[PDB]
């Protein structure tokens, strides 16, 4: 039950240190290798570097020796450090396991074999943005259901930056949930929406509460959605 | 990025960018936008647990063949970006994943869009703000023109429209945002969200004078 | 014979750069090539082909092969070839079973050192023939009765490049190889080798005390042909580290072994100072197989007698 | 097989200029000559004899003639 969890600040100033943490769950960190992969918008996913079981990290040479990958044994976490970051470092960060395969074609005595690495297990992935702009908390407004199957939702207005995790009843209702993507207004702030399909008889009996969490703003909002007074 | 368009049910073969140089061990990766990348084929043709048998690789019979990912029975869920990771002895350590191959599935059955216009909430009106949310879900193809209308005249000011995006049902989903002031929301008789899809038009209307 | 500004290939083999002549004389040719370490020596560092200060180097035509072909040496009328059909035949002396023929049988000119390949096969017991056993200076030659299956391979997928240092003077060199960077080697079945070596120790004890010891060691000193196994294999000349074969000790009473082999393109066999030959490259991976039938052994000589 | 800085003769035939070798080796020979168009090709423009990149060129002695002479092929006794 190996689960990788990406955790980061999501917003760092240029020419500073970027810290990302990858959490290992259902296994130890001394059996397989670990690697970091980022995906910048407009470009493909990029291989950053890996760390072996002997605590000897290897990085991609096209980073000018600015990346540092470390791992802890008591807490089972994989750290990522990047110094002198630039706004081009804005990318979705993925941490995945590195599986060492050995392709053998001839006699092993002469080293007639080359190792190849494949990433079997990946993480969900966190979004990190590098910019000098400040942060801005979201505004959660409960979209009341119409009186006339009914539909209700919650409106998350302007915030910065992405992403925003939205759940319903702390994860107790998953059917009919449709979280629409946010819009990029001319002011430079995102605003998304999230609705859920529930029967009309549930109105007046169920306590529907949408949960909004924004990690860069360190704000978790719980809003109780109730119909209008008419 | 290299484009590719394949119909439904036909056996497609995604070609590889770079070629082999000696004994090779090819890895084919499937990446969905916003989700975790998942490799389909590792080491020529070896298939990990969970991958269906519709995907296949190229045998390493000492050169003579090109590493190709054969996909039989291409359905709607195969639309993604595919990378070819070549591992040969001559090239040594391969860091780049090759040129991206964006696979697009054509001939999908169209679906009528489900439009739902939501008025600004009462708590948002207390914040001296207003926003009209018009959501469009489940529609194909991904070509929808959104036009906001105040009463009978269209409004081009304060219109924030999103690009239609695919969701889990292989149908597109779009959302439109109309930023207004509380006085402008309570002044007009009724607001309407006009959605045009494949010539057809579905319109939702909300009014402040109706519960 | 130009200055070769060689770079270490991506160590034997070197990637060199040099200036030659084109079809024109004043127009010079800036080209590259690939050779082995035993082909050039330094004077980054600059290199020169080894035989450029000793014997005249001359490339052989790519049409004439070096594969041995059986030869039946004959004799005209008035002369006859006598064949001794004795199975247990010591090299010289009387022969009870003599036959006459006008020509010999199939004899391949196997240009090889130490290990004799594709030779004749003795009958019954492995025949031991030496001009003088008690003289270590005399080279002892053996003839087996069971042919083995030895396999030498150059797993380098080489390529042949054609430059024009003409007019008419075309030169074929080695370009960027394909496949893998795999050095030359040979294979020997350890079971049959150990089985054959035991029969040798049982035959060597016929010219020595009954209860004695037979020791095997690698080559002492001399040229690389005297130390390594020289032989041909599809055009290229192979020289193998035979140290793993000769390192055993035998008293009175299923894997395979590999030998590191080297390849040389500039040959100076028979030690003829003044003339030389270059081996043209051979395309594709080379694989040769043969039957080892004889061996050229040599004692160490001066020591306490009948000890070891 | 030298670079032939040829000029159009006063068109087939070309009046060329080139550098060869004298009786000495370091002492080079600045000389001229005249050939046909099918003898050299370009690489003013510079020319080179056509066969300098294919087959070894070798001048025949000016003493051996090429005039045909009748030959009476025979056969020995028994044939
Ligand atoms: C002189 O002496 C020399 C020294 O002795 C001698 O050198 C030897 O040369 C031969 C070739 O002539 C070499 O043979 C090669 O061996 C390679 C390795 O083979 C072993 O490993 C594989 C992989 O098995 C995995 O699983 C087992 C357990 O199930 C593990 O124990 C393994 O470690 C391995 O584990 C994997 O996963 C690990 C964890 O991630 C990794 O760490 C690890 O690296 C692995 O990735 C086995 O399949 C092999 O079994 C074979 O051999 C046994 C006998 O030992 C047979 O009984 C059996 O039937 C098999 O034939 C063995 O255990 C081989 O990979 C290699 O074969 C590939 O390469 C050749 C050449 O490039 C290709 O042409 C060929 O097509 C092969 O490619 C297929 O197989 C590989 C296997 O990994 C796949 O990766 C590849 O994609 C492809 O598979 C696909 O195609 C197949 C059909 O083509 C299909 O069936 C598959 O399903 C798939 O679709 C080759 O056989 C040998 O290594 C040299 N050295 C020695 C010591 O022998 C020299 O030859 C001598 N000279 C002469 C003239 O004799
Ligand atoms: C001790 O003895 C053993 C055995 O006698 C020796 O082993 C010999 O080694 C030499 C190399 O040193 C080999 O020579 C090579 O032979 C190759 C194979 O020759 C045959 O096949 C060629 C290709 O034909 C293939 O395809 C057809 C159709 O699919 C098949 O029917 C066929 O069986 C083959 O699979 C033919 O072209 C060729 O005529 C033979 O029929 C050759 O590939 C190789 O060179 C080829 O190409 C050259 C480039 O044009 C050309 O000049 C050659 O003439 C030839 O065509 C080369 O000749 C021997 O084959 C090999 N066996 C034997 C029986 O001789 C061992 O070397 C020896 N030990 C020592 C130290 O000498
Ligand atoms: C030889 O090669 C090295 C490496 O490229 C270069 O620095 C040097 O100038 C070269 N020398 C000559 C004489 O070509
Ligand atoms: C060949 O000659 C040119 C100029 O004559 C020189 O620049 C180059 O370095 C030479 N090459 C080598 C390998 O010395
Ligand atoms: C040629 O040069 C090599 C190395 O510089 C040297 O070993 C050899 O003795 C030389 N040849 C002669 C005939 O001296
Ligand atoms: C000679 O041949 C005969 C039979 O052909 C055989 O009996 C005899 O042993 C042979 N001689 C030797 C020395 O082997
Ligand atoms: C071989 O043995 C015979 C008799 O045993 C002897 O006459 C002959 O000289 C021996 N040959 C050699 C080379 O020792
Ligand atoms: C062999 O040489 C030794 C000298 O080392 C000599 O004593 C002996 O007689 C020689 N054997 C023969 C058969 O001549
Ligand atoms: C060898 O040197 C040449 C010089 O131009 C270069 O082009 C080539 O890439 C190098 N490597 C190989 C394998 O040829
Ligand atoms: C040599 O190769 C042949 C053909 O594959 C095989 O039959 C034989 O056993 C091999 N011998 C060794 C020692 O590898
Ligand atoms: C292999 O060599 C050992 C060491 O002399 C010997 O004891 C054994 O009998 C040999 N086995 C074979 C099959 O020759
Ligand atoms: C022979 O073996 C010894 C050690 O066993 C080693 O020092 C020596 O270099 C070897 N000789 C050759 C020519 O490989
Ligand atoms: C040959 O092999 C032996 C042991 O395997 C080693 O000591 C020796 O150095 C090798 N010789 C060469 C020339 O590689
Ligand atoms: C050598 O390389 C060529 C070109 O890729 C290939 O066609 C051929 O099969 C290769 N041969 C070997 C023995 O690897
Ligand atoms: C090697 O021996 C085997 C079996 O004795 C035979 O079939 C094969 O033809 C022999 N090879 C040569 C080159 O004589
Ligand atoms: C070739 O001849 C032309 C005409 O006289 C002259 O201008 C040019 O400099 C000459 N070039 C050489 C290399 O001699
Ligand atoms: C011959 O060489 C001299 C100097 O070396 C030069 O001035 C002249 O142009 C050359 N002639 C030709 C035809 O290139
Ligand atoms: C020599 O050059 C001529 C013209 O540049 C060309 O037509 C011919 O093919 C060349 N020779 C060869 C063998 O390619």
């Amino acid at each position: 039950q190996v689960q990788l969890q990406e955790s980061g600040p999501g917003l760092v100033k240029p020419s500073e240190t970027l810290s990302v943490t990858c959490s290992v769950s259902g296994d130890s960190m001394n059996n397989y290798y670990w690697t970091w992969i980022r995906q910048s918008p407009g470009k493909g996913l990029e291989w950053i570097g890996y760390i072996s079981d002997r605590e000897s990290a290897t990085y991609n040479p096209s980073l000018n020796s600015r990346v540092v990958i470390s791992r802890d044994t008591s807490k089972n976490q994989l750290s990522l450090k990047l110094n002198s970051v630039t706004p081009a470092d804005t990318a979705v960060y993925y941490c995945a396991t590195a599986r060492r395969g050995q392709r053998i074609y001839g006699v092993v005595s002469f080293g007639e074999f080359f190792y190849y690495y494949s990433m079997d297990v990946w993480g969900k992935g966190t979004t990190v943005t590098v910019s000098s702009a400040s942060t801005k908390g979201p505004s959660v407004f409960p979209l009341a259901p119409s009186s006339k199957t009914a539909a209700l939702g919650c409106l998350v207005k302007d915030y910065f930056p992405e992403p925003v995790t939205v759940s319903w009843n702390s994860g107790a209702l998953t059917s009919g949930v449709h979280t629409f993507p946010a819009v990029l207004q001319s002011s430079g702030l995102y605003s998304l929406s999230s609705v859920v399909t529930v029967p009309s008889s549930s109105l007046g009996t169920q306590t529907y509460i949408c949960n909004v969490n924004h990690k860069p703003s360190n704000t978790k909002v719980d809003k109780r959605v109730e119909p209008k007074s008419c | 990025v290299r484009p590719l368009s394949v119909a439904l049910g036909e056996t497609a073969r995604i070609s590889c960018g770079r070629q082999a140089l000696g004994s090779r061990a090819v890895q084919w990766y499937q990446h969905r936008p916003g989700q975790a990348p998942i490799l389909l084929i590792y080491n020529n043709q070896d298939r990990p647990s969970g991958i269906p048998e519709r995907f296949s690789g190229t045998p390493d019979i000492n050169f003579g063949t090109r590493a190709t990912l054969t996909i039989s029975g291409v359905e709607a869920g195969d639309e993604a970006d595919y990378y070819c990771h070549m591992w040969d002895s001559r090239s040594g350590f391969s860091w780049s994943f090759g040129g991206a191959t964006r696979l697009t599935v054509l001939g999908q059955p169209k679906a009528a869009p489900s439009v739902t216009l939501f008025p600004p909430s009462s708590e948002e009106l207390q914040a001296n703000k207003a926003t009209l949310v018009c959501l469009i879900s489940d529609f194909y193809p991904g070509a929808v023109t959104v036009a906001w209308k105040a009463d009978s005249s269209p409004v081009k000011a304060g219109v924030e429209t999103t690009t239609p995006s695919k969701q889990s049902n292989n149908k597109y989903a779009a959302s439109s945002y109309l930023s207004l002031t509380p006085e402008q929301w309570k002044s007009h008789r009724s607001y309407s969200c006009q959605v045009t899809h494949e010539g057809s038009t579905v319109e939702k209307t909300v009014a402040p004078t109706e519960c | 014979c130009v200055t070769l500004n060689c770079s270490n290939f991506s160590g034997e083999i070197k990637n060199c750069s040099f200036n030659v002549t084109t079809g024109l004389k004043d127009k010079k040719q800036k080209m590259d090539a690939l050779f082995h370490r035993r082909d050039v020596v330094q004077i980054n560092s600059y290199y020169m082909l080894i035989s450029c200060n000793t014997s005249t180097m001359a490339q052989a035509c790519p049409k004439i092969t070096f594969e041995p072909i059986p030869i039946h040496y004959c004799a005209p009328a008035g002369f006859a070839i006598l064949k001794c059909k004795d199975k247990g035949f010591n090299g010289t002396g009387s022969c009870k079973n003599v036959s006459t023929v006008q020509c010999t049988h199939g004899i391949k000119p196997v240009v090889t050192t130490q290990l004799l390949l594709n030779g004749s096969t003795a009958e019954e017991e492995i025949v031991i023939r030496s001009e003088n056993i008690t003289d270590n200076a005399r080279t002892i030659i053996v003839q087996l009765t069971k042919p083995i299956n030895i396999n030498c391979t150059r797993p380098g997928n080489n390529t042949r490049k054609s430059v024009r240092i003409g007019p008419g003077q075309t030169f074929y060199a080695t370009g960027a190889i394909i496949g893998n960077i795999r050095q030359a080697h040979c294979n020997v079945s350890k079971t049959e080798w150990n089985d054959t070596l035991r029969q040798v120790a049982e035959q060597l004890s016929k010219h020595f005390p009954n209860a004695t010891t037979i020791t095997f060691a690698n080559a002492s000193g001399g040229d690389l042909e005297i130390t390594t196994h020289s032989f041909n294999c599809g055009g290229e000349f192979f020289y193998c580290n035979t140290s793993k074969l000769f390192s055993s000790t035998w008293d009175n009473s299923n894997e395979t072994i590999t030998l590191q082999c080297k390849i040389k393109q500039i040959i100076n066999m028979w030690q003829q100072v003044g003339r030389a030959m270059y081996a043209p490259p051979i395309q594709g991976e080379i694989r040769c197989e043969s039957n080892i039938t004889g061996l050229l052994l040599t004692r160490d000589g001066g020591a306490n007698s009948s000890t070891n």
